[PDB]
């Protein structure tokens, strides 16, 4: 039954629970003497791996501790070692799960209450440390506060005098916390419907309400209440004087967050009265549901079934909470906890799992998001754009568009009309141009996407006066005759020279127009004539000129240029630096606010980041080969491996210098983007000041938030460039509006 | 780790095997596990290379898409092969995009041993997919019977 023990441990939570707990203690006792070490490992792992039902497992420990006092002895000691090493590994996400598990144990009388108070004193005392990042101080305070709901009433009455000083110290710290990072993190800057506040501020207020009403909560479930008689005689265990690990340079702390509300109890009048925003029982609901998503993110069917059957579903309206939680996971703008596409399909299975009510609230939830689009962070809008279009894709594109009739009588660059324009454009990607026109009411015909057809400058009937037209027709027959690369050069030799920009334009326009049928034809054309592009576009400005003429060919088909540039980079036709310059070129200025251009920039960045990691990975494995051979050389004294080591020694140095070459290339890419980002924004700021116009414009609002978004999606990489950015680009002389973005980013993690 | 949490009944290979493959069963077993190409099923005949690229780009970047053409008609038979750069990226598409409606049509995905020349043509007697001949019901997406 070695494999049986872990199975039955996981079975207790699923689906007479108290009777199930009682039986579980008996079977655990039978094989405890010979499997004690293995049992401790299983309980320790499930304490951090399964925080969704930690109250269930705490009662299991209490019953085992009650029957065997010695069992609870080493288990607590083993639990501390797990916590002690977890902090050393900078794995704080489950560290809070562990400290919650310890806190709930005092309810099961496993842990002495005074010892737990001294444990929290050290956590709060971290704020008294100096020269330590403010983020680290936040986590320890968060860990203590987060565990309070499970330990609120019982711990308070025992040692109120001590923890009141603890509460004062925590309250004192929250007053002087830096709040510079909130504006980046809040999805909505507006406060009228529901304010967005930092998690500590929201959590603290909920604790105050819980403290106000004598620490009573209704949502949480406490199985140990039923086993009151048994746990009374159990002897408590005193915790060792734990101390937090000292701060180290390599230590990494979790980023600050912000919890957003999109629902109010007035939204569902007939249903159960859901907890208010500053209600502690609401926090535990979202926290459990987040862990449900975290635990079963791989299995969408299993995840959907688990959260819908959430314990205590009768008290609280599940449909409104689950929808809010999914959007909460989706709009964590630093990074969603999983792949973005997971949430789109998760709601699909949820929708079909509860067809009775969930489609109604989800439709209502979508409308609520639409009305708040006036002040929503753009990086979250793109996630909203992708989900809503995809959700419409697998629902026959059925929607009451006439409801959003207000978008027509607005500025075309206002967020609401822009949202409609982007959604239809994305819906165009999944269907036909005619298909979108049919479903949309005719009044929105102005917002319908344009027909994605190639634009040929050298058209048959356009004009014969355009330069190079005679040469252009020669390219057409050459391509249709499957000409070789060398003879293509001969045709280009006749092009007059005003490097030659004219040669690029005539070659690109003809080649793209010929391969305008599909992506496969276009990909083949570039591969077929790979050498031609490399020879012609040798200069950096020549590489840039390839993109601008390419954009003119497919201005009306954003998806076509979405992948066309991607293939060019991987074929070394144009480096990432050229693409970044092309984005901010005056040619794209009119469409700079479009969503598709930013997908280009991020895809280019990801390719550079992915490529440099692969080179680093290749260096590491080659480095380990030296370690592997040296270990074998020590074991087997072979003198013929000296030449073998020499082969890899000259190999690794080539990789090492290549990494520096690659890292410098990656560093240059971000430097170019930020350098190019400053000049455009500064130009906007000075002209608005000179002309007296308001700075807050739809163009400026969209552009400034893109600067935040690129910071957020690659903060880990940008961490290596703090010295360079501060000394060169982001300086004190810079405008405060631009510098404020860097002000919050550096304080975001440090 | 934990036995229950590590379970994911979407990445594991299906019972399908390519009988045209040169090698025994175990060769696919090891090759399928370390593979970055997956096969889709029962696409609409009117679907296009752009649509499938857009849908699967959500999981991650694509290296190459091979449309499933007819043996003789040289026309799409409602299936295609999609190849990702990294295995981890391809798993997400299999975990989530699989079973999701596309062009008002439910699609089905499965791992593949890797693209080979001449493998994109339908192996059915008529020229399309073998399942087409055994199909009996009426559907416009698959050109009728
Ligand atoms: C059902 N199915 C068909 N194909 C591919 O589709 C083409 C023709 O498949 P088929 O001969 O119609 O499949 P069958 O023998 O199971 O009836 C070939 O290129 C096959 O590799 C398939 N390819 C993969 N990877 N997985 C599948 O389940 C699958």
């Amino acid at each position: 039954t070695e494999d049986h023990l872990e199975s039955l441990i996981c079975k207790v939570g699923e689906k007479s629970l108290e009777s199930n707990l009682e039986g579980l203690a008996g079977v655990l006792e039978a094989d405890l003497p010979n499997y004690k070490s293995k049992i401790l490992r299983l309980l320790c792992t499930v304490a951090r791996l399964l925080p969704e039902k930690l109250t269930i497992y705490t009662t299991l420990v209490g019953l085992l501790n009650a029957r065997n006092y010695n069992f609870g002895g080493e288990f607590v000691e083993a639990m501390i070692r797990q916590l002690k090493e977890s902090l050393k590994a900078n794995n704080y996400n489950e560290a809070v799960y562990l400290v919650r598990f310890l806190s709930d144990l005092v309810n099961c009388h496993v842990i002495a209450a005074p010892s737990m108070v001294a444990m929290f004193e050290n956590f709060v005392s971290v704020t008294q440390e100096e020269d330590v990042p403010q983020v680290r101080r936040d986590w320890y305070v968060y860990a203590f506060l987060s565990s309070l709901p499970w330990v609120g009433k019982e711990l308070y009455e025992k040692k109120d005098a001590e923890m009141d000083r603890i509460f004062a110290n925590t309250e004192s710290y929250l007053k002087r916390r830096q709040k510079t990072h909130v504006p980046m993190l809040q999805v909505w800057t507006a406060d009228k419907p529901h304010p967005q506040e930092e998690y500590l501020d929201c959590l603290w207020a909920q604790i105050q309400k819980l403290k106000k009403d004598r620490w009573q909560e209704r949502h949480i479930l406490r199985p140990y209440l039923a086993f009151d008689s048994i746990l009374c005689e159990a002897l408590q265990h005193n915790l060792p004087p734990f101390t937090p690990p000292p701060h180290t340079e390599d230590s990494v702390y979790p980023m600050p967050r912000v919890i957003f509300r999109m629902f109010d109890y007035t939204d569902d009048p007939e249903g159960p009265v859901m907890p208010g925003s500053h209600s502690v029982e609401r926090f535990v609901i979202e926290e459990n549901l987040h862990c449900i998503i975290k635990s079963h993110w791989k299995e969408r069917k299993t995840c959907a079934a688990q959260l819908v059957s959430y314990p205590g579903k009768n008290k609280i309206p599940l449909n409104y909470h689950i929808v809010e939680v999914i959007f909460a996971e989706l709009f964590q703008l630093p990074a969603p906890p999983h792949i973005d596409v997971m949430y789109t399909t998760l709601l699909i299975e949820l929708c079909k799992l509860q067809p009775g009510s969930l489609p109604q609230v989800l439709a209502q939830a979508t409308e609520m998001l639409y009305m708040r689009l006036d002040t929503m962070n753009t990086t979250c809008v793109d996630r909203f754009i992708n989900w809503f279009s995809h959700h419409l894709s697998n629902f026959q594109f059925r929607w009451s568009w006439e409801d959003w009739s207000d978008c027509l009588s607005q500025d075309p660059e206002s967020p609401k009309p822009k949202f409609v324009r982007e959604v239809l454009e994305k819906c165009m990607r999944l269907s036909y141009h005619q298909r979108i026109l049919d479903i949309v009411p005719p009044t929105f015909s102005a917002l319908c996407p344009a027909n994605p057809t190639c634009i040929y400058k050298y058209g048959d009937e356009s004009s014969n006066s355009l330069p190079g037209h005679s040469v252009a027709l020669c390219l057409a027959v050459a391509f249709k005759s499957k000409a070789t690369n060398d003879e293509i050069f001969s045709i280009l030799k006749d092009v007059p020279n005003p490097f030659n920009p004219l040669k690029i334009e005539v070659f690109v326009q003809t080649l793209l127009h010929l391969a305008a049928k599909s992506f496969s034809h276009s990909f083949s054309a570039l591969a077929k004539f790979h050498e031609v592009f490399k020879t012609l576009a040798e200069s950096d400005e020549g590489k840039l000129h390839v993109l601008r003429v390419m954009f003119e060919v497919w201005r009306n088909h954003p998806q076509m240029i979405a992948v066309l540039v991607d293939k060019m980079i991987r074929t070394q036709i144009v480096d990432c630096a050229a693409v970044a310059n092309w984005i901010f070129s005056s040619e794209l200025s009119r469409d700079f606010t479009r969503l598709f251009v930013w997908e280009i920039l991020h895809s280019t960045i990801r390719k550079m980041n992915k490529h440099v990691l692969k080179i680093q990975k290749e260096l590491e494995e080659a480095k380990e080969k030296l370690a592997r051979q040296h270990k074998r050389r020590s074991d087997d004294d072979d003198r013929s491996s000296d030449r073998k080591d020499g082969v890899l020694e000259e190999q690794i140095e080539r990789l090492q210098e290549k990494v520096e070459s690659a890292q410098s290339e990656q560093k240059n890419l971000f430097l170019v983007i930020f350098q190019r980002f400053i000049m455009i924004l500064t130009e906007h700021l000075v002209r608005c000041e000179t002309d007296g116009t308001s700075v807050l414009t739809p163009w400026y609002k969209n552009c400034i938030e893109r600067l935040q978004q690129i910071f957020l999606q690659h903060h880990q990489i940008i961490q290596q460039y703090m010295v360079t950015l501060e000394n060169l680009l982001f300086t004190a002389e810079l405008d405060p509006h631009i510098l404020a973005v860097f002000q919050q980013f550096c304080a975001l993690q440090a | 780790l934990l036995k229950a949490l590590r379970s994911d009944s979407y990445v594991e290979l299906s019972q399908y095997r390519d009988q045209h493959f040169r090698g025994d069963n175990e060769e696919q077993e090891k090759l399928l596990k370390k593979s970055c190409t997956l096969y889709v099923g029962n696409l609409s005949f009117y679907t296009t290379e752009e649509q499938i690229y857009e849908l699967f780009s959500k999981s991650g970047d694509i290296k190459k898409i091979i449309m499933g053409l007819d043996k003789m008609k040289k026309t799409a038979c409602g299936f295609c092969f999609v190849e990702y750069y990294s295995r981890a990226d391809a798993e997400n598409a299999m975990r989530y995009i699989n079973g999701t409606r596309l062009d008002d049509r439910i699609i089905r995905t499965d791992w593949d041993a890797g693209f080979k020349e001449g493998r994109q043509y339908g192996r059915g007697r008529s020229g399309g997919q073998v399942r087409d001949e055994y199909r009996q019901d009426y559907d416009a997406g698959r050109g009728g019977y």
